[PDB]
């Protein structure tokens, strides 16, 4: 079980501005970390598979940068429609989801 | 012109599976060869390299035909055409055929069906030599060859009464042996196939014993009597004495690792490093001889005194009577 | 005639079948599958910076003009019967003479399940480069790359990826070790994207961590110069008055050091950096040398 | 005659052959039989960790297919129809080069038989490679073996078995090592399971034990000659300083 | 020892085959690598080669692409150890100079025309080379017409200039050398009594 | 070992044509299709042919039939050496090379230029 | 090396002893090395001569 801590776990950002996840592992997961949204009443759509490729259908304002280990998600100028839920999960082993940031304004 | 109609009428109607009379008789092949060098027998290996020009002729009635020509002379292009045989050598370690420029390859088809079939070999062969009376020994070692596929009842060989023939045993590369004569051999073995025609031919090679005299016979005489020569200095000069036998003994054992080296790991004791380990023995008597002396000395120095003459004496003696013996021993038997 | 309805039916599979193109040219991307089973990993050779390994090369993709309908589910094929279909041109972006075993006959696997799924195994030798820094010699570790991708074809035709959770696809053979002098900790893959003169293709990098075993190192360097320095010391303990033996002991020891240096540097290829072993040879000669 | 007889044989035989499919594709699996007939292990380092051995590998099965009644004796082709007809993806798990013979031709046998029997020889040459265990050198006994599977077709498809289980291999007993001695060898049926399915597998094992007379004579020997020296400098008078001491010395850099 | 030089490279060939032009479909066709035993491919060799070979694992590794205006595209992994003459009179204080001379076998300068596609970006991964006892230092790349008895055919010359290290031999032959003197200057502070010791000294020295 | 352009020139009379250009300057795979001498070296050891990275061949058809067929080669030969003078030596290798399957009364082999200028 | 031997003086024994035994040493390690380039041929060579006249000298 690769444990994999999300932070921060609660973050409120307004409008306009980059704002930066971090999701770090406890093993290697080299490049296996994906990212999901997952908006109130909804299932969770991929945002950032890989390490940082963008899914087909996905803003240019996510953007990811990855590591052995590290891993950061980058949303420069956040929208309205942006404030969801936003989990790491790595699968370089058995899938293990991280707790989750709330992002609100 | 009419050979281009000969040569496609020989092959309607042709199958290169089937050996000529594959339900009559067996096919009788004539071989010959051609020795033109002997490489370099290492003994490493146990194996030698040799260069020949095997040539085999049989008789094939599907390839008989009736024109003005009465023979055909063909390169390699229709080897792969008619029926050759499977001939293999039972004890080459790797073998190849040559290809520069064109494959080397020569087939005569003459008019009553007889074919040639010539080849240019470079085998490697293998011989386990019998490293005893090293270096003042003698082999005879062979070259079998038999089909592979075809039993006894199928393929039978035979040799030509000229059939093989050596170079001019001037240009070959046989540095430390001596070509003394060859003999040609059949006999038929078994398999867990059936029995097979295994022809031989033996090849007699004599170690001319020039190199590694100067190699390991002169440099061990020569430490023998560089430590003999510690029996005239005086005997209250003891670093002198002590370092000549010491050091004397290391250049022995590095000589003799060196001699040991020279052929393969062998479990048996050969005739050279027989001569290297009683060298060592003698330098080792020598050191211990000095060392009793020393001690007497302070005992009694009349004993020690004798002592110093006595073996000024008793070694190179016992050293010639061995040397003698030793050589009378291994060079007449 | 069970021969004879496979032979038909193996004869409708290849009618119109065009082995020089990849399934979906222009209306996909192929997904090929890939998985390795090192049944050995060969010596570590120090000198040529190189690496041997022997591995079960498995791929599998999904060729939908492979389908057939029969009394079998999967089509256990010949080795040949591979070269009439295509078959992705993987290349080890790091090797440097690696052969593909065909003894007795070619070494492959093919078996065409029932809805185009192809499974392709080779059996193969890997010569690979394995590019070392040796400061911390020898008490080094390293991480042996074993890189492959395809030739010709970029990330817009051939994708690949690791069949079973990339953790679990590297597998290892348990007597499958023929390493003398180091010691295979474990595996780690990772996938990537390289972009070369002609496009851009997808490159699985697998790395072996590999760390030396300084048991003959200990006994054949440290344990000689130690002795050497100590032979040395003892030289304090004789006697003022006895020259020669002192002097005897140093030079001695001076020369077994000159040829314990030069002969410890010969293991390693020629770099331009000094190692650790080379420290401490040279700690023991300046002991000697005072 | 009968050679048109044979011929008509052979190209009806030939005809209506499908290599892609080994005999019985949808039924019983084939039963390949092995014999081995060890010509010579060339060479056994310890430095590389492997042996060669040259051998002629022999395999039999029975090809339903190529049956024939109309003549009585058994048919020796030419090995180049060997690429025409079935043979099993036999192969040698631990070998590292291989290659099988090509003088004066590729050195194979191919010979079926009236009720089907196909006999297919090879002449291999395989450096196999066995790690040893020198924490005795050279008083140490090796045991390293052959292993021999088939590839592509898992154990419902070939079964492999030894033809007679003791006289299967032969010609042990004539080889000759320069440093080892064969004590014994033995043959092993068994099955391994991959990742795809479980595959036949035989094993020849040989158990060679090391030779010591050649080490004794050369390492062992200056040893203790060494050390009789050394103790030498016993009988020499503590006065002597330059003596003992180049004693010591010159042992130690013996 | 060999005065050779193993270099692994992706050798890559573009010219315009009027005859491999299609117009029905817009994509740049990759077939597989066996198409290539079927089209025409320049006949060029490596006049200063040993041993040479393409990597044939797992496939052989060749690239052929067409395109839709003709151009064709015909790449190898070849590896070949080429010879490098050297001038060890400053060894090991020597700058190495081998070159991998690239001439078309059987056309003439009439019937083939070689070029640099690009002149400079041609030849490209030589500053991430990194060799544990030279150092490349640079690179040059020529064009010629070489002129023999059956006529004038192109050649191209990849030309480095290697750099070789000189600390592993400061560590192995200078410093063991250096302090051996060092320590043949002892036997002069020892007193011209010893007659023993000084000998000692200078047998040593001369010996390592 | 010496690296040599082998060259070799017969006149086959069934390789006679009329286009608009006078000599044919082919691949090296038409050589195959023709007739092309087996000369071997009498006393090489392990010559190779290039193959890099096309066959290292060459086959220029004149009009009239003159034919030219030069290959690359790295012969390996044997130079049998008296070192009784050693190191104060002076040897002679030859590179001898002949027809096999050939004799003298079907092929007979000739330098092109001037003896002393072949070589 | 061997014939600075006879300079030195008559009571210093263990140094012409030395000077002896390794220029010994040394003759014996360069026939070997010079043998060691040569195929092993069964005749005489130059080198071998004047190694084998240097050897005497030593010797001597
Ligand atoms: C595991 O994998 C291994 C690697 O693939 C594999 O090794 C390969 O084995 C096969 C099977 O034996 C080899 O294929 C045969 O090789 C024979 C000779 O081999 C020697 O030469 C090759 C290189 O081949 C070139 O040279 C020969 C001789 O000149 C040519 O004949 C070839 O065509 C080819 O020429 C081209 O390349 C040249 C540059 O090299 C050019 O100069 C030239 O112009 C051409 O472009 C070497 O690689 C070999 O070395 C290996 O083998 C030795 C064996 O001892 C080993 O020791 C060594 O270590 C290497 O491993 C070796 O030196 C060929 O003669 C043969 O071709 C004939 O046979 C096949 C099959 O029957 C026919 O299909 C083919 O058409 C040929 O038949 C024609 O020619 C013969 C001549 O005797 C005629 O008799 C015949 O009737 C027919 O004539 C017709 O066609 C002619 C034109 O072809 C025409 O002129 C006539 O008029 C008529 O119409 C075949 O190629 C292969 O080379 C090995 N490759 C390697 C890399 O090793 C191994 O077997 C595998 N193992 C298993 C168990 O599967
Ligand atoms: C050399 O080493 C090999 C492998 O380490 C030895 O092979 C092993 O031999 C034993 C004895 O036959 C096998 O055990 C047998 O298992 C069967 C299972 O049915 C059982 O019926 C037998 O009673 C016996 O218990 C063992 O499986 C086998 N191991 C392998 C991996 O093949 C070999 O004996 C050693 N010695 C020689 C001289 O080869
Ligand atoms: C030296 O290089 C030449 C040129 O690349 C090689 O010639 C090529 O050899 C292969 C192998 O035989 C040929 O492929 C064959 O094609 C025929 C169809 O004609 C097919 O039936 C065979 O099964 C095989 O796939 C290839 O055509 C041929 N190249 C050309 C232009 O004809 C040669 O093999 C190389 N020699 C060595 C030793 O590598
Ligand atoms: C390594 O060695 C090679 C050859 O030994 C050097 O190549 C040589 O470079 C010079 C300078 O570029 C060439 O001179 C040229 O002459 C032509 C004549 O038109 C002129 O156009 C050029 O501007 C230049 O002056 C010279 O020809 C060339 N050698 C040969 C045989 O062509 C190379 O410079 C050396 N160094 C390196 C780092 O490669
Ligand atoms: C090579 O073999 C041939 C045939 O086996 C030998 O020829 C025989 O020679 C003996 C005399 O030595 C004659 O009595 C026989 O009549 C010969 N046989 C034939 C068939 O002519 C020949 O001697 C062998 N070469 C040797 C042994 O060197
Ligand atoms: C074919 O082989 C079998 C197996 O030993 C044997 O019984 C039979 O006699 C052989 N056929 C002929 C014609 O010898
Ligand atoms: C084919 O290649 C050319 C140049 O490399 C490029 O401009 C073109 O876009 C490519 N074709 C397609 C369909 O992308």
């Amino acid at each position: 079980n690769i444990v994999m801590t999300q932070s921060p776990k609660s973050m409120s950002m307004s409008v306009g501005e980059r704002v930066t996840l971090s999701c770090k592992a406890s093993e290697y997961v080299g490049t296996y970390v994906s990212w999901y949204q997952q908006k109130p009443e909804q299932s969770p759509k991929l945002l950032i598979y890989g390490a940082s490729n963008r899914y087909t259908g996905v803003p240019d304002r996510f953007t990811g940068s990855g590591s052995a280990t590290d891993f950061t998600l980058t949303i420069g100028s956040v929208q309205a429609e942006d404030l969801a839920d936003y989990h790491c999960g790595q699968s370089y082993s058995y899938p293990t989801f991280g707790a989750g940031t709330k992002l609100e304004l | 012109g009419d050979v281009t109609v000969i040569l496609n009428n020989l092959l309607e109607g042709y199958d290169n599976k089937l050996r000529p009379d594959i339900g009559v008789k067996p096919t009788l092949i004539h071989t010959d060869m051609y020795v033109n060098s002997i490489g370099p027998v290492n003994a490493i290996n146990m194996e030698y390299t040799i260069d020949i020009f095997f040539a085999q002729t049989w008789y094939d009635r599907r390839l008989k035909f009736n024109s003005t020509i009465k023979v055909l002379r063909l390169n390699s292009n229709m080897v792969g055409k008619i029926w050759i045989p499977d001939t293999f050598f039972r004890n080459s370690k790797k073998a190849d055929a040559h290809w520069i420029t064109t494959p080397n390859r020569m087939l005569r088809i003459w008019n009553d069906g007889r074919v040639l079939y010539t080849l240019r070999l470079t085998i490697d062969a293998e011989c386990q030599l019998q490293l005893h009376n090293f270096p003042m020994d003698e082999h005879s070692c062979p070259l079998e060859f038999s089909s592979y596929g075809y039993p006894r009842e199928e393929i039978v060989y035979q040799w030509k009464r000229s059939s093989v023939e050596v170079g001019d045993t001037r240009s070959w590369r046989l540095y430390q042996f001596s070509f003394v004569g060859l003999r040609n051999t059949t006999e038929v073995v078994k398999t867990t196939s059936g029995d097979y025609v295994v022809m031989s031919v033996y090849f007699d090679l004599s170690r001319r014993m020039g190199y590694f005299t100067i190699q390991t016979y002169i440099p061990c005489t020569l430490i023998v009597v560089l430590s003999w020569v510690s029996f005239w200095i005086n005997k209250d000069a003891v670093p002198a004495r002590t370092s000549l036998g010491i050091t004397t003994v290391l250049t022995m054992t590095t000589l003799s690792t060196i001699a040991r080296k020279s052929l393969p790991k062998v479990s048996y004791v050969t005739a050279m490093d027989l001569f290297v380990s009683v060298c060592f023995i003698f330098v080792f008597s020598a050191l211990v001889e000095y060392g009793t002396l020393h001690y007497f000395v302070s005992s009694q120095p009349a004993r020690a005194a004798k002592m110093d003459s006595y073996a000024r004496i008793f070694f190179p003696t016992a050293f010639c009577l061995f040397n003698l013996v030793y050589w009378v021993s291994y060079l007449y038997l | 005639d069970n021969t004879t309805v496979f032979t038909r039916i193996l004869d409708r599979l290849l009618d119109g079948y065009d082995n020089r193109l990849r399934p979906g040219l222009g209306e996909r991307v192929t997904e090929v599958k890939t998985d390795i089973f090192v049944t050995s990993f060969g010596p570590v050779s120090d000198h040529d910076m190189e690496y041997t390994i022997d591995v079960f090369f498995r791929q599998s993709w999904k060729d939908e003009r492979l389908k057939f309908k029969g009394p079998m589910t999967v089509l256990r094929l010949n080795n040949l019967m591979a070269s009439k279909i295509w078959t992705p041109d993987t290349f080890f972006h790091n090797g440097k003479k690696s052969v593909a075993h065909n003894m007795t006959m070619p070494n492959k696997l093919l078996r065409i399940t029932e809805d185009g799924t192809l499974l392709y195994t080779m059996r193969l030798t890997v010569r690979a480069e394995c590019p070392m820094h040796l400061e911390d010699f020898p008490m080094d570790a390293h991480a042996c790359p074993l890189k492959f991708g395809s030739y010709a074809y970029t990330r817009a035709e051939v994708v690949y990826e690791w069949t079973r959770e990339p953790a679990r696809s590297v597998v290892v053979a348990e007597d499958g070790s023929r390493l003398n002098q180091y010691d295979l900790l474990g595996q780690t893959v990772d996938s990537g994207i390289v972009q070369s003169s002609t496009g851009e293709y997808v490159v699985m990098t697998t790395h072996f961590h590999l760390k030396r075993k300084i048991g003959y190192f200990v006994i054949q360097t440290y344990l000689p110069c130690i002795m050497t320095v100590i032979l040395s010391q003892v030289s304090f303990w004789l006697n003022r008055e006895s020259v020669p033996a002192r002097t005897v002991f140093g030079v001695t020891t001076v020369l077994t050091m000159t040829t314990l240096s030069i002969s410890a540097r010969n293991s390693l290829p020629k770099v331009a950096y000094a190692t650790a072993m080379d420290w401490f040879i040279a700690v023991c000669y300046a002991f000697v040398f005072s | 005659s009968n050679m048109s007889l044979v011929k008509e044989t052979v190209d009806r035989l030939l005809k209506g052959y499908d290599i892609r499919l080994r005999p019985d594709f949808g039924g019983p699996p084939v039963a390949v039989g092995m014999n081995i007939d060890i010509a010579s292990i060339d060479m056994v380092s310890e430095v590389n960790m492997d042996y060669t051995l040259t051998m002629y590998f022999q395999q039999a099965w029975r090809d339903k297919r190529l049956s024939y009644n109309v003549i009585p004796l058994n048919l020796t082709l030419d090995n180049r129809v060997a690429d025409q007809l079935w043979v099993p993806d036999t192969y040698f798990l631990n070998d590292k080069k291989s290659f099988v013979h090509g003088v004066t031709v590729k050195n194979r046998m191919i010979r079926l038989h009236p009720d089907g029997t196909v006999l297919y020889g090879l002449r291999i040459t395989t450096t196999a490679a066995c790690m040893m265990d020198l924490r005795r050198y050279p008083l140490d006994e090796q045991n390293c073996t052959l292993e021999i599977e088939s590839y592509g077709y898992t154990t419902d498809d070939i079964e492999f078995y030894w033809r007679g289980d003791d006289n299967a291999v032969t010609g042990v007993t004539k080889i000759e090592l320069p440093q080892f001695s064969i004590v014994d060898y033995k043959l092993i049926t068994k099955k391994v399971v991959f990742s795809t399915g479980s595959y036949p597998r035989l094993s020849l094992s040989f158990k060679l034990k090391r030779n010591i007379g050649y080490f004794i004579l050369q390492t062992y020997m200056p040893s203790i000659l060494i050390t009789i020296l050394s103790w030498v400098s016993f009988w020499i008078n503590y006065d002597a300083s330059a003596a003992r001491v180049a004693l010591g010395i010159t042992t130690v850099l013996t």
